């Protein structure tokens, strides 16, 4: 359980409020337990006091722990349950945000490696990992304090009698919990498998059900799901069948300590040769002390799974970050002027304030020049300087501000318009906010609740050429000197594609833009148009320069 | 009774149950020798601790009752084995068959209304989802049963040894339904709707991880932070709000448990010393009726102290059942089906006079729609993204339901009865999907009693036997889930190896060469050229230049056909595909 340490840690953010919830857990089972032991023992010391002991029995102060256990129990209770769950929401929002700040400074390159998916395991382990304190910790500590305090404190009467008790308690507590999670580990391991063996066959079939359906496969194929579930159904038994043991041995054992305390303290408690009232307080004692051991067995197989949990969150935070930004300060420049060398070793110069088009063919080579130009990785083949200056010496705080990113996959978030555009620029006024909508032309998005309409999940999802224009309107807003076009204008019509175009030389007049697009639309406007392969520029210049010099801008135009 | 979603929840969730009314019955029985053998366990632990206590009986001549004792302890532990073995049968024979009724009817509404959602929408919805009702039914509501019946049994022992022991168990038990119908019901909806928000800031931060890089790139890493911090604090103050509320039930329960523990404990210790002489037969009071009142009156409140317990168990089968209950209710309009067959199997003529397309939810995806296909001539569709171009292949694979006039062979297509009309069908398809194990399985899809000949001629005439020696195993080669091994490019081309396979009437192609390789593109289109000349073919493309041999084009703009004619006339009209001509060009 080493894997649990990191996140232990994280509890010295709330270790009053957590230790606080296991105390009162404690108190209210010392209280269940003080409770009906002090009732049995009354009932047995009064039963041989009689009639004739009524004036010297001296029952005020068994009255007054009566009083006290039961409000003790009842306050405890309530307590035990705000506590505890108060602390388990302070714990998940720590647990998110620790995540969160350790998933991003290796945001591009880190989680590269299915990324839908993966991130609904990190969502499900965080919340795997709020479990380990209510669900595992609380209860385990809970019922040690508790059989200890019982074992000690029922040693001031006869110690061969509190240690057999406490003895056959803290057996059960450290020799039952592991044995049962051994036993079931071989079938736990076969639920697994065939868990995401029905997920497997289940996502293959109401995905390819077009493709069943018209080849006359989609019954055949519902039988071997339908033959997975009941393989899947009897491992799911043969794991009940295994927590039905765990119950009927732990109502067995609690069974025979019971047998014991009858007949251990028949003979005597203490130097007692016959014991008396005292024969009923050990007794009562171990009827209600392994209500304390309950939760305990299935606590442990929980520990399993926030254990797995751990290690798989582990594995992703704890990487190595690609890129290290110095923790210097700059004052961002007005203007930007971009110069690369030997980057397959490419070397381009973007004036300030000049417009640059990149026409790599897709798929024959990707462009991961605007990738290493936010810094998701270092450049190995060589330099790249940003005014004059290396790009790594700018802080991640000034980097950003000095370029703005259109990505070829638009992120709209769950939540209002609002909130999609001051992620651009975290103030703006709600009236420069809205003429940005206009400018784009997303003034159609402003006509119900405009700057309020919930955006994503919750609904209002956008159109691709809606779509595009938004992270243009993100771009605006975010003011940057440099402007990174990734295949904008792809996907759309040509009325959009045209509309976008013009809408970029318009509103980004004064910034440096280098644009990455496989299309040849407007590409006269953009001056010293770059045409590479597999990252190689085979020439470059002007509309104009291409054209005349018949390179292979030439032949691109002529449909070949 | 009560309009709340908690009760109509509720509600739902136990007219589920009586698929295993069997199990839930034995369960009930069973619950019944629970109240049994724990009333026979205290009764001989009182009549033993009685003459050790009070006669001074030497332990071992009481070897009997000690023996009859450890047999009441060992049948408890067996029922008790019992009780949860049958219990789990419960839950399960319920849940197989809901999960037969979401897969039966996400089958009868088809891929029109699969693809609405994700993949990984269905599967919790199927696995996790149904998953999340077990222990509704192996645990909560065997125990609600076992809160009636075993607190009942209990007085209606203690009665005849004492009734006002009987009295003070008994005098508790209304006080705890009262409580929950005057403010215990109301929070319990208040809670239902905070599981409802827990799961909507499990949803605000998987958004917040799905775009890290949106997030990094602008520089907002720190303003996330405290985005989380501040929906996270939001969320525990309003439920904390509602929990204070709650969990007064749970200490109500403690608190009448104590008092009546405490009660008893009083009544019966006074008894003894002579204060009270009420509540005995007149023949004098014991002190075994004292043991077997305290040793079950925490017994009377177990039951419904362990109810509190899986009180989980019930919150998360509500929010299971909360989107299992819209999805088995969310009316579905199925395409109509006939009982028609198709007479022989040379090509088919469409006919399509009037037609709308609608979805299953009721919209309308193509509107009026006329066109005439006649038998063995392939045909165009080209039009922007969102034309409505793969509702017209959807509607003829029998996928949509069509308010027009669609006719095959003159025979109306819902008439044809859809196990006999995909018979004449092969359709490669947008975003192509491999469900079966291996390489060799994908292929033979169509029909898995083919010869070895005919599966490499068709593998040879697709172009995938030139790429089988780079895969490891060759055509047995295992393509994974969602087909990782193979390429996009080269997944494309298994697909059409298992189209050509079987002979058709009616071959429908949908962006067979879109999101390939400049090479698959090349060896999808090479064999779909020369395999849409042997029967009638509809195939949707934006490959306007190559198109140049088909015998018509459908320009299909806004759910309608805006404009049709050959590519000869089309190309230079100066229409609709002349601009969508020229936009394809661009591209390189
Ligand atoms: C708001 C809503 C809610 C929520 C969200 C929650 C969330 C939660 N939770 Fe809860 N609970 C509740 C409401 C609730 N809850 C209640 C009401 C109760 C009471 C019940 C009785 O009576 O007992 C509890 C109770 C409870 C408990 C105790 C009992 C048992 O043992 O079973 C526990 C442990 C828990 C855990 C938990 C957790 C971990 C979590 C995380 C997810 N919890
Ligand atoms: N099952 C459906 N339910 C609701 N709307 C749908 C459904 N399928 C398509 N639509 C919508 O109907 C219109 C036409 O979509 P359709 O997929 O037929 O167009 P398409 O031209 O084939 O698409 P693409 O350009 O992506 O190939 C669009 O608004 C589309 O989103
Ligand atoms: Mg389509």
């Amino acid at each position: 359980m080493r894997a649990l340490l990191p996140y232990l840690a994280l509890y010295k953010r709330h270790k009053w409020m957590l230790s606080l919830g296991i105390v009162l857990a404690i108190v209210t089972l010392l209280a269940s337990i003080g409770l009906l032991t002090l009732s049995g023992w009354f009932l047995s010391a009064s039963a041989v006091a009689g009639v004739a002991g009524l004036y010297s029995f001296n029952y005020m102060l068994p009255a007054a722990g009566v009083r006290g256990a039961a409000i003790t129990r009842t306050a405890g209770r309530y307590f035990e349950r705000l506590v505890s769950h108060d602390a388990t929401f302070r714990v998940l929002q720590h647990l998110r945000i620790y995540t969160f700040s350790k998933l991003l400074p290796l945001s591009p390159a880190g989680l590269a490696r299915r990324q839908g998916e993966l991130l609904n395991r990190v969502v499900a382990d965080v919340d795997t990992l709020d479990h380990l304190y209510l669900r595992v910790i609380s209860p385990l500590v809970g019922a040690f304090v508790v059989i200890m305090v019982v074992t000690i404190g029922l040693s001031f009467l006869d110690f061969t009698l509190a240690f057999t008790l406490g003895g056959i308690m803290l057996l059960t507590l450290f020799l039952m919990p592991p044995l049962f999670y051994r036993a079931g580990k071989s079938t736990g391991q076969n639920l697994t498998h065939l868990r995401g063996q029905y997920r497997q066959q289940l996502t293959a079939w109401l995905q390819g059900q077009a493709e069943l359906t018209i080849f006359g496969a989609s019954d055949r194929y519902r039988t071997q799901l339908e033959n997975t579930e009941i393989q899947w159904l009897e491992a799911q038994r043969r794991q009940s069948e295994l927590t039905a043991l765990s119950q009927a041995i732990m109502l067995l054992i609690g069974a025979l300590a019971v047998i014991l305390m009858l007949w251990m303290a028949s003979g005597g408690v203490g130097g007692n040769a016959q014991p008396g009232a005292l024969i009923a307080l050990f007794v009562f004692c171990a009827l209600a002390a392994f209500e304390a051991l309950a939760p305990v067995t299935g606590a442990f197989q929980h520990l399993g799974q926030v254990i797995a949990s751990a290690v798989r969150i582990s594995d992703l935070t704890d990487q190595k970050p690609e890129v290290t930004f110095p923790d210097t300060q700059t004052r961002v420049a007005d203007r930007v002027s971009l110069t690369l060398r030997d980057v397959k070793g490419i070397s381009l110069q973007v004036n300030a304030g000049e417009h640059i088009a990149i026409l790599g063919r897709t798929g024959c080579g990707k462009s991961t020049l605007l990738q290493q130009l936010t810094r998701a990785w270092d450049p190995q083949q060589g330099e790249i300087l940003l005014n004059d200056s290396p790009i790594a010496s700018l802080n991640e705080a000034a980097l950003r501000q000095t370029i703005s990113v259109v990505p070829q996959r638009v992120h709209l978030f769950s939540a209002t318009l609002r909130d999609n555009l001051l992620l651009a620029s975290p103030g703006s006024s709600d009236e420069a906010l809205s003429e940005i909508l206009r400018r784009v032309g997303l003034e159609k998005l402003l006509e119900d609740a405009g700057l309020n309409s919930w955006l994503g999940e919750g609904g209002r999802q956008l159109s691709g050429g809606e779509l595009r224009r938004l992270a243009i309107a993100r771009a605006l807003l975010h003011d940057a000197p440099l402007v990174l076009l990734d295949e904008p204008t792809e996907g759309l019509d040509a009325t959009t594609e045209s509309q976008i175009l013009e809408l970029l030389a318009e509103m980004m007049r004064e910034k440096t833009v280098l644009m990455v697009t496989h299309r040849l639309r407007g590409l006269s406007r953009f001056q010293q148009i770059i045409v590479m392969d597999n990252g190689q520029i085979i020439e470059q210049g002007t509309h104009a320069e291409l054209l005349a010099r018949q390179g292979r801008y030439y032949q691109f135009k002529q449909g070949l | 009774m009560n309009k709340s979603r908690q009760k109509e929840l509720t509600r739902w969730l136990k007219q589920q149950s009586v698929i295993s009314q069997r199990w839930l019955n034995i369960s009930r029985l069973l619950g019944f020798v629970s109240g049994i053998l724990i009333i026979a366990q205290a009764w001989f632990m009182a009549r033993i601790l009685q003459h050790m206590i009070m006669e001074n009986i030497p332990r071992e001549a009481l070897l009997l009752p000690f023996t009859l004792l450890v047999l009441t302890f060992v049948l408890r532990a067996w029922v008790v084995w019992l009780r949860e073995r049958v219990g789990y049968h419960a839950g399960q024979h319920i849940r197989f068959a809901i999960r037969r009724q979401v897969l039966d009817r996400l089958q009868q509404a088809g891929p029109a209304w699969i693809q609405g959602k994700p993949a990984g929408s269905w599967a919790t919805l199927v696995l996790e989802q149904i998953d999340d009702m077990h222990d509704y039914y192996a645990r909560y509501l065997p125990q609600m049963a076992l809160a009636v019946s075993v607190p009942l049994l209990i007085v209606v022992a203690i009665f005849p040894s004492n009734w006002a022991a009987a009295l003070i168990l008994l005098g508790t038990a209304p006080l705890i339904p009262l409580f929950m119908a005057l403010v215990g019901m109301g929070a319990a909806d208040a809670n239902r709707r905070n599981f409802l928000a827990l799961a909507r800031l499990s949803g605000h931060f998987l958004d917040r991880l799905r775009g890290m890089e949106t997030l990094r790139i602008f520089g907002r890493g720190e303003a996330e932070i405290e985005s989380i911090r501040s929906a996270s604090e939001d969320f525990r103050q309003r439920t904390m709000e509602v929990l204070r509320l709650a969990f007064l039930s749970s200490g109500i329960l403690e608190f009448f448990t104590s008092l009546s523990i405490a009660l008893v404990a009083v009544y019966f210790g006074f008894s003894y010393l002579g204060e009270l002489d009420f509540g005995h037969y007149d023949t004098g009071v014991t002190l075994a009726a004292g043991f077997l009142a305290l040793i079950l009156a925490p017994e009377f409140f177990q039951p419904l102290r362990d109810l509190g317990t899986f009180y989980h168990a019930k919150a998360q089968a509500v929010g299971a059942a909360d989107s299992l209950k819209t999805f088995m209710e969310t009316p579905l309009a199925h395409p109509q089906r006939g009982e028609a067959e198709l007479a022989s199997t040379d090509p088919v003529t469409i006919e399509a006079e009037e037609l709308f397309i609608t979805s299953p939810e009721g919209k309308t995806l193509a509107g009026p729609l006329n066109f005439t296909l006649p038998a063995g001539q392939r045909a165009v569709l080209v039009g922007r993204s969102g034309s409505g171009k793969s509702s017209l292949l959807n509607a003829l694979s029998g996928f949509l339901s069509y308010q027009g006039s669609l006719r095959i062979n003159g025979i109306e297509l819902r008439d044809l009865s859809p196990e006999s009309w995909r018979k004449h069908l092969s359709w490669v398809g947008q975003n192509p999907q491999l469900p079966a194990a291996t390489l060799r399985d994908n292929v033979l899809l169509a029909r898995p009693d083919a010869s070895e000949q005919e599966l490499q001629a068709a593998l040879d005439n697709a172009w995938v036997s030139e790429f089988l020696p780079l895969l490891p195993q060759g055509v047995d080669t295992p393509v994974g889930d969602q087909a990782a091994r193979l390429s996009v490019g080269q997944a494309q081309r298994v697909a059409v190896a298992r189209a050509l396979l079987n002979p058709c009437s009616l071959l429908l192609l949908d962006e067979p060469a879109a999101s390939l390789d400049a090479h698959s593109e090349q060896r999808v289109m090479e064999a779909l050229n020369a395999a849409s000349l042997r029967q009638t073919t509809l195939m949707v493309t934006h490959q306007l230049e190559d198109l140049a041999d088909w015998d018509v084009i459908w320009v299909m703009q806004d759910g309608r056909i805006i404009e049709q004619g050959r590519y000869a006339e089309l190309s230079v009209a100066g229409g609709p595909f002349a601009t969508l001509l020229a936009h394809r060009q661009e591209e390189i």
